[PDB]
RNA sequence: CAGAGUGUAGCUUAACACAAAGCACCCAACUUACACUUAGGAGAUUUCAACUUAACUUGACCGCUCUGACCA
């Protein structure tokens, strides 16, 4: 299962403290990660540039 | 003619591997200000950590036993089917032992912690990559 | 030829959607590993930013302190609601839905009528000359209730095989029985449509496989079906 | 001595595979795959490294030759989320992507389904498993580019 | 004055001794032997023995290796064996198990170094 | 002119067709363990054991002592297994072993040793000292 | 259900007794990883009797595999 190789720690001799952070993906699924600051959740945003030009013409008003 | 001679000699420079950031320690870490106080541990705590790691050795061993048994069960089941298929239809068996051509690339994603929320609108933004560029120079 | 009908079966599996819940010992080992990580870890940028605030208190320009930032961060997390790991299907025990038992791996079981009897089996289709045995298994997916399911067949070798013999009335020199060869596949995307969801299909885990399958049939299905 | 029955009692080089003191390509037979690359990409460096170690040790248990185990250059991405009631994107967080590659050769045709099942089921959360057949393009991806060479082209 | 088997310079271990201490560590047990250069075993202590095994929590840890040394040292003195050579590998010598086992032998009266042969 | 070997040659079972697939030693200790075992075995070729090893009668040494005592292995194994489980149960025993403070009572060891392996260790010592060779031929 | 063989933990024609052994395994540290090495971890005679003894020979007992029957 997922727990087969999940439980671990940073194996570097010198490393800065990392805090567990829930990364919320665009679909809304969340995965635990290690982040520099003691945040509780991180949300990955939808990138506007990827949007096609036909949609952006009509999504310009929708974005508002 | 001069251009051709140069092209032949260009390959003498061997390729150089791209450094890996993960292995390279950051310089900021060297500073002794960014050092944990290194608090010592109590006697009772060392017992709890030692006994816990003893339990971990055996729990992991049982985990490996199930994985080893699972592969053994699958291998025997697959072999028996291959033996039966050969007897029943040798021509069909020959196809079954061939290597799958369209199998790869095989891409799989780890299971998330929570399932995706149906109605979730992520606040739009932009992804900017800071990856450096390393070019080999004679 | 032979009195054995060659049939190909499909072992369609839905791989875990969510990570499994850590067990008691794993819950302890996880905390110990986190504790050990902190002890051997150098001070983080946020940690140092907080030490400066402590020095300021002893003596007596960022208005927001390190602790103040953490308070704001916590508020946002509490507001956000995570997707339920245990779905509404688990409450209703609706075994016809791909939503239930996200952590576990489900298998597809279809009810077909054989000898005027309702028997749960893996989707199967009779072999047609000129097609590989795995080709038959792929055909089983198409020859089902209306569905958009897409599957990734892993390899061409049969995972397992179950042999049964027809009853005396059906049993004859021409048709004694059938040879069923199973083929594993992963359900990448898609599900049975609402029109085809009336019944005769149940997504079940390995533990629940015995409830629907026969004794001898179950014994062979379990071998290749992964417990993990 | 040559004549004596014990001639050759101390020959050992046949026992050891000869090694010669740019790299030949390897492909597979109709019943075996060629060199394969197992790409373990995960935002958490520990999880990527952890599963790379697990896959390597699993290959040893199955007597599967592991040609090489290494890492790819870390990928850093800046997540600039729109500031409230503002038209200018502001940096919110930096996310690194860490990739570990385990190279295996000689994987059997029949056994491939068994191997993929085991390493697919044990995948940790947030870790992406991509298995690709080895190719010269991949090996050149770990070596720096030569603009000067391209300029001469 | 007895001659030691000199030679064997290109191979390991040396044969230039009258008695040697050999420690055999298995997956489950620890064994220490004192044997003559001719291959005969003079005295031995092993965790397989019930006399030693019943007083040990584990028969494969450092404590077992130290206990074997203490027991073997007593049996050595009773057999009149005061000197022997110990021929470990680089990793065996560094290990704490062999350090503790050697200390027990020396604290038990065994020198672990043999006197030089008297040629004249 | 070549002479056929007078027996199985060393390193002949090793299949050279699949050299890469064979399991290597990987460690000095594993090779040495196998090397010592091979040396002990008898060989058709000339060996150091022949010229330097003592020549003794092949017939087994006559045993002129008292008969061995009768022991019930099933009961003996039962009690010993229960004794070790009792010893290992104690938390103090595990802690002493983990912290490397535990020791064995030398006096108690020798008392049990005399009852169990001591007669066979004294026989080995007497054999090494030549007492049997000189006292009972 | 019936017949047949079969039984030490994963393997072993390990087990004379002085003893359930050797190796294969699992964790931690080292190693990018592997390997090596160090320091740790888990353990079996299916069960009960049969003349002292019996992991071993006898019977039952239980498990195991194989074959045939039942068997859509
Ligand atoms: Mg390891």
């Amino acid at each position: 299962d997922s727990s087969r190789a999940s439980l671990t720690r940073v194996h570097r001799q010198a490393y800065a403290r990392l805090y567990p952070v829930l990364l919320v993906k665009q679909d809304g699924s969340t995965i635990h990660i290690r982040y520099r600051e003691p945040r509780r959740m991180l949300a990955m945003p939808i990138d506007l540039d990827t949007l096609s030009p036909e949609e952006r013409r009509a999504r310009l008003r929708k974005r508002e | 003619e001069r251009l051709k001679r140069k092209i032949r000699k260009l390959e003498k420079a061997t390729q150089e591997l791209i450094p890996i950031e993960d292995f390279i320690t950051p310089l900021k870490f060297l500073d002794k200000a960014r050092e944990r106080p290194q608090v010592e541990l109590t006697f009772e705590e060392t017992e709890r950590r030692a006994l816990l790691l003893k339990k971990w050795s055996l729990y992991k061993q049982q985990e490996r036993k199930m994985e080893r048994d699972t592969i053994r069960a699958m291998l025997e089941a697959q072999q028996e089917a291959l033996e039966e298929l050969q007897l029943e239809s040798p021509k069909l068996h020959a196809e079954a032992i061939k290597r799958d051509p369209n199998l790869f690339p095989f891409e799989k994603e780890g299971p998330h912690y929570t399932p995706p929320i149906p109605n979730y609108q992520p606040p739009e933004g932009r992804y900017n990559d800071i990856t450096k560029v390393y070019t080999q120079v004679e | 030829g032979s009195p054995w009908r060659l049939l190909g079966a499909l072992c369609l599996q839905r791989p875990p959607v969510v990570s499994k819940p850590l067990t008691p010992l794993q819950e302890e080992m996880a905390s110990l590993l986190q504790q050990i990580e902190i002890e051997r870890s150098l001070y983080s940028d946020h940690e140092l930013r907080a030490l400066d605030e402590n020095q300021r208190l002893a003596k007596k320009q960022d208005i927001l302190l390190a602790q103040d930032l953490e308070d704001m961060w916590e508020q946002k997390f509490l507001q956000f609601k995570l997707g339920a790991r245990i779905t509404e299907a688990d409450e209703k025990n609706d075994r016809t839905s791909l939503n239930r038992k996200l952590d576990r791996n489900l298998v597809l079981l279809v009810r077909e009528k054989f000898g005027d009897q309702d028997v749960w089996i893996l989707p199967q289709a009779e072999w047609q000359p000129g097609e590989t045995l795995r080709g038959t298994a792929e055909r089983t997916l198409a020859t089902l209730s209306e569905n958009n399911m897409e599957a990734k067949f892993l390899g061409n070798a049969p995972c397992g095989h179950y042999t049964f013999k027809f009853p005396q009335a059906m049993r004859t020199e021409s048709n004694l029985g059938a040879k069923v060869f199973f083929f594993k596949a992963l359900l990448l995307t898609g599900d049975f449509s609402q029109a085809g969801n009336k019944g005769h299909h149940v997504w079940v885990t390995k533990d629940e496989l015995g409830d629907y399958l026969k004794p001898k049939y179950l014994a062979q299905v379990r071998r290749f079906v992964s417990d993990l | 001595y040559k004549t004596k029955p014990t001639h050759g009692i101390g020959k050992y080089k046949h026992l050891i595979k000869a090694e010669e003191p740019v790299r030949a390509i390897n492909l597979g037979t109709d019943y075996e795959y060629g060199v394969l690359n197992i790409h373990l990409t995960a935002y958490d460096m520990t999880l990527a490294e952890s599963y790379a170690q697990y896959v390597h040790n699993l290959c040893n248990s199955l007597s599967i030759k592991v040609e090489e185990s290494y890492a790819m250059p870390t990928k850093t991405i800046e997540v600039l989320q729109l500031q409230d009631q503002g038209s200018k994107m502001l940096l919110d967080s930096v996310l690194t992507t860490h990739e570990r590659v385990v190279q295996i050769s000689g994987l059997s045709a029949t056994f491939a389904e068994i191997f993929l099942e085991i390493i697919q089921s044990s995948l940790p959360e947030g870790v992406r498993l991509s298995v690709k057949e080895h190719t010269e393009e991949d090996f050149k991806g770990r070596f720096k580019a030569r603009p000067e060479l391209e300029e001469l082209l | 004055v007895a001659r030691k088997e000199r030679g064997w310079r290109t191979v390991f271990p040396s044969r230039e001794f009258w008695h040697r201490l050999r420690v055999i560590r298995t997956q489950h047990h620890v064994e220490a032997l004192v044997e003559h250069q001719n291959g005969k075993v003079v005295v031995s202590a092993s965790t397989r023995e019930w006399a030693i095994k019943k007083h040990l929590y584990s028969t494969r840890n450092v404590v077992a290796c130290e206990s074997i040394g203490r027991v073997l040292a007593q049996r050595c003195l009773e057999a009149g064996i005061n000197f022997m050579v110990y021929q470990p590998t680089p990793w065996e010598a560094a290990s704490d198990s062999m350090k503790r086992l050697q200390s027990a032998m020396t604290e038990g009266g065994v020198v672990l170094r043999e006197p030089q042969r008297i040629y004249e | 002119r070549r002479t056929p070997p007078l027996g199985p040659m060393p390193n002949s079972d090793i299949d050279l067709s699949n050299l890469e697939r064979l399991e290597k030693y990987r460690s000095f200790d594993r090779y040495r363990r196998r090397a010592e075992q091979e040396a002990q075995a008898p060989h058709w070729w000339r060996t150091y054991r022949e010229y330097f090893g003592e020549k003794t009668d092949p017939k087994e040494k006559i045993d002129i002592g008292l008969p061995p005592p009768k022991v019930s292995r099933t009961q003996q194994l039962l009690e010993r297994k229960q004794a070790i489980q009792e010893l290992r149960a104690n938390v103090e025993e595990e802690r002493a072993a983990r912290l490397r403070t535990a020791s064995v009572p030398l006096d108690a060891v020798r008392a049990e040793w005399e009852r169990t392996c001591g007669p066979y260790h004294k026989q080995r010592l007497a054999e090494y000292y030549g007492l049997y060779r000189d006292l009972f031929h």
